[PDB]
């Protein structure tokens, strides 16, 4: 029913649980990374410029 | 099971012998139906809407 | 519409069978939405049947790419049309020329 | 010819202009390039790929 | 520490005005000016048409016949129709015309809050003799971009489907720029001026708008668990016959928890209820394992 | 790529500018100079830095 | 068509004379708008007192050396231009240096007047090489409503005013319940100890009210 509370619960979830990046041409160990999730309103993930 | 016999004769739920096979809208689209078209075997009757 | 062009997108707008072309010139009868008549020059026509040009216009439905193909009318009530002129355009087509 | 119908246009031969941030409102540093281009969107529409 | 203020206004047209204000300050034309583009451009008051229901139309992806606009084209023209209200956050108006000829924004008919500030402005076109097109342009007022797809969460019963929402356009503004000239007033050493040249549908007046505008500029300155849910569920939730659902309104009861606190003889009593209709719903609350005389003592806490 | 050109653009001097020549007690005062535009981004400067 | 106040506050501070304060709920666009107008005004606009002019005991001008001293005397002018002048009812008010020995002049060395306050006596003035090295000096404060440099004394030293040393903002997405997109706007500012930079935030932007006292 997505109620506006779950929202918040999600948030807490997603603190410090990690999440990993991959890409497909998977070549060096640093093809796959992990990150922190930062809950974001679009369908698209961003990602860092530096990396 | 038993458990869900228990609850069954708790709630008074007759357990349907119909499974739901519904075609539904798909999961994040969202839209507007423009045309609805039923096609029938040959010999079998049509329903009210078709 | 390209508003930097080439040149070609009028071609390859009318060549593909997306825009409507007119078969025979003269004037229109009917502009609707749904369909679009031309009554046809004398010259042009035939000594039989005398007629006149119905255009039915294709409106809204599934292409193969799970997209919109639809028509719309790019001329006016009583205007004149030359024979292979535009009489509609399709989608992603404006006025004879192809908009991308 | 393009500088030439630029001219026609009352607009510059550089192409560029000054443009201001609409944030702070202060000009930008050097003439930047504006014009129009003539844009596509191709279907990878994200909540397909998603 | 001269504060500034406004001095004349200049309409060239009932689209645009230049404004202009005098006493500024050393470097405070931008400040000021660039600030109140921002304010001007965002927030402010707007009418744009939200719902339209026409004639025979299902949905905007079909075309009426005699009018040679697609009706997606029709809502998307009517989005661009500005009109003004006074006394009314939200009107209903009714376009009516036929026979051949274009249909203008001056075809509808008029409100008292009503001003159409494009009258010729085109709605759509007609192509027969006998053809026509009534229609109810539903207009609210809002502030920013409301579009069409959000307006669908709360939802509650928008089944008139007749009734196709459009994307919500409220902004009188248009294009804003400030331009800061030196400004010499009599005596001073050296002072600046502001002038916003502005652009609008007409739907706003620049004094209006400029006011406004450093009104939210300087308001933004202050300060810098038991029983059943079931229970609260309205009575449409037990999906009741029409007139049974009607009864137990005009008896007050709006509730599920209203009507289980009820019992037979009260609800016997009561001037529309029979036999029947109790039989209903005996046999509804029953079906979800509640009924009538049920007690949950504390009706209700908050 | 951006940052890059922005750090150069930043880090860098043209031969005359704003301020050219002038002294500051720190970067503060430095940014300060610059952010009031009085002076230029990339200008000639003796500043006491620790 | 009501409107949206913020709600979510939290002044971070670090030590005293540094401020990192934050607002939450702030409908779009308004972030930038009010960071950069509250920017801009902080800048270059801003009350306070330190020093526009001293004159010089040893010689006449800012170009030479004092004997005692390894500074330059325009070295000396940047230590006085960091001096934190807090004075009252009183608009200019003057100070000496009188003090010597085989040690540094500090901001605890100078004269001490009835409306004068400094709030830094670890303040570093100048130092005081060998023997006696004959040193003391009358310094001069004046009031400005912005930065004031001493070039701009057409008709010297550097008159810092704006209490203002480093101003910043940073806007950031702000979540509320709902509402999809809002902005975060934290402000981050270093003063120089006179005015607290907490009410120096009010100050400021309370100018920008008083300028639009003529319109809402």
């Amino acid at each position: 029913r997505e109620e506006a509370v779950v929202w918040d619960i999600l948030d807490e979830v997603i603190r410090e649980h990690p999440v990993l990046l991959n890409r497909a041409p998977t070549l060096h160990r640093l093809g796959i990374q992990a990150f922190e999730p930062v809950l974001i309103e679009g369908k698209a993930i961003q990602l860092h410029p530096l990396v | 099971t038993p458990e869900e016999k228990l609850l069954r004769a708790i709630f008074g739920e007759k357990a349907s012998d119909v499974k739901d096979s519904s075609l539904r809208v798909p999961n994040g689209v969202s839209g507007t139906v423009i045309d609805v078209q039923v096609f029938t075997r040959d010999g079998v009757e049509k329903d009210k809407r078709a | 519409k390209p508003l930097v062009g080439t040149g070609m997108e009028r071609a390859v707008a009318v060549d593909s069978g997306v825009t409507a072309v007119a078969k025979r010139g003269g004037v229109v009868q009917y502009v609707d939405a749904s369909r679009i008549v031309i009554k046809v020059n004398e010259d042009e026509m035939y000594p039989g049947e005398a007629g006149i040009d119905i255009y039915n216009l294709t409106k809204y439905t599934r292409s193969n790419q799970n997209t919109c193909i639809n028509q719309m009318p790019c001329v006016s009530l009583g205007e004149p049309v030359e024979r292979g002129d535009v009489l509609a355009d399709g989608p992603s087509t404006d006025l004879g020329e192809l908009a991308l | 010819e393009i500088k030439e119908l630029l001219k026609l246009g009352d607009l510059p031969t550089s192409g560029q202009i000054r443009l201001y941030d609409g944030r702070t409102g202060e000009q930008f540093e050097r003439p930047v390039t504006v014009g129009y281009m003539y844009m596509l969107k191709l279907n990878h529409l994200v909540d397909d790929k998603m | 520490f001269l504060k500034p203020r406004l001095v004349d206004i200049e309409q060239v047209s009932s689209t645009h005005a230049k404004v202009t204000l005098e006493p500024l300050e050393r470097g405070f034309g931008h400040t000021l000016g660039n600030a109140l583009r921002r304010i001007l451009l965002s927030s402010m008051p707007g009418c744009a048409v939200t719902e339209v229901e026409i004639d025979g139309v299902l949905h905007e992806y079909s075309t009426k016949e005699g009018v040679q606009e697609d009706i997606l084209e029709i809502l998307l023209n009517l989005k661009g129709l500005a009109v003004r209200v006074q006394g009314k956050d939200e009107v209903i108006l009714t376009l009516n015309k036929s026979g051949i000829g274009p249909v203008t924004a001056a075809d509808i008919t008029h409100d008292g809050d009503v001003e159409i500030v494009k009258p010729q402005h085109v709605i759509c076109h007609l192509t027969d003799e006998n053809a026509s097109i009534s229609m109810r342009i539903k207009v609210q007022r809002g502030r920013g971009y409301v579009p069409a797809s959000t307006r669908i969460h709360s939802e509650e019963d928008e089944r008139p489907i007749g009734r196709l929402l459009v994307d919500a356009c409220y902004s009188p503004v248009e294009r804003i720029a400030y331009n800061v000239e030196a400004a010499r007033v009599e005596q001073r050493t050296d002072l600046d001026k502001l002038v916003i040249e502005m652009e609008t549908n007409g739907t706003i007046d620049p004094e209006e708008a400029i006011r406004r505008a450093a009104t939210i500029l300087a308001e933004q300155l202050e300060a810098f668990p038991e029983f059943d849910p079931i229970l609260l569920r309205p009575v449409d939730d037990l999906e009741l016959t029409v007139r049974s659902a009607n009864c137990l309104k005009a008896e007050a009861i709006h509730y599920i928890g209203d009507l289980v606190q009820r019992t037979e003889v009260e609800l016997l009593k009561t001037p529309n209820l029979g036999k029947k209709s109790l039989t209903e719903i005996k046999d509804v609350l029953a079906s979800r394992g509640l009924s009538l005389g049920m007690r949950l003592e504390n009706w209700p806490p908050a | 790529q951006d940052v890059v050109l922005g750090l150069y653009y930043m880090t860098r001097d043209c031969v005359n500018a704003k301020g050219e020549g002038m002294v500051l007690t720190g970067p503060k005062e430095a940014e300060r100079l610059y952010r009031s535009g009085l002076a230029s981004l990339h200008a000639r400067v003796k500043v006491r830095i620790t």
